[PDB]
């Protein structure tokens, strides 16, 4: 949209339905720039790895990603609380990702 | 003040009796009542069944909260289970009050 305008609003809530729970969770995030740009190749001969077992080649990127994949990122410990006093089971359904807000 | 609901018109009382079944009575007539009787009792089955209505937690407290539980450790009987004579007991009185509010 525009300068002046937020494209988001903060939502951190949870909902317990009957047998569904929404957990909503917003944090704010800071992303340097990485590696001045650039793609590296990566190995234990560039860390100085000297032990077979742990030898490795790769890349390194200039980009880096989202990881929400604990759950302590979705319950708050009062909502996991309620969900292991309760329930036998619980699996997810469902996910929505957002970013906004962005300030470069 | 001993606790629980106060109410004009409580769940009402149930009475219940044995009606006297005279034992046999004398072949000339007598006014005064009859005072020998038929030894007897009764047995059977009673249901009661109450709803409750609920009001749920809509606490936003970011903490666990305290909550009543079980023990783990090894004990000799079970809480709240029959004895080895197969004597049912309550060890501990239990309250309502472990969730909390703001005041």
């Amino acid at each position: 949209d525009g300068v002046g305008s937020s494209s988001g609003n903060w939502h951190c809530d949870s909902q317990w339905l009957g047998d569904r729970v929404i957990t909503t969770s917003t944090r704010t995030w800071a992303l340097p720039t990485y590696n001045n740009h650039l793609y590296k190749q990566i190995s234990n001969s560039t860390s100085g790895g000297s032990s077979n077992d742990n030898a490795y080649f790769g890349y390194s990127t200039p980009w880096g990603y989202f990881d929400f994949n604990r759950f302590h990122c979705h319950f708050s410990p009062r909502d996991w609380q309620r969900l292991i006093n309760n329930n036998w089971g619980f699996r997810p359904k469902r996910l929505n990702f957002k970013l906004f807000n962005i300030q470069v | 003040l001993m606790g629980g609901f106060g109410m004009k018109h409580p769940p009402p009382q149930i009475l219940i009796k044995n009606t006297p079944v005279p034992a046999d009575p004398p072949t000339a007539f007598n006014k005064d009542k009859l005072n020998s009787f038929i030894t007897q009792y009764s047995t059977g089955q009673v249901s009661v069944e109450i709803e409750w209505e609920l009001q749920k937690e809509n606490s936003k407290r970011w903490n666990p909260e305290i909550q009543y539980t079980s023990n783990y450790y090894k004990s000799n009987n079970v809480e709240f289970a029959v004895n080895t004579e197969g004597v049912y007991s309550e060890p501990r009185p239990i309250g309502t009050r472990y969730l909390t509010r703001n005041l």
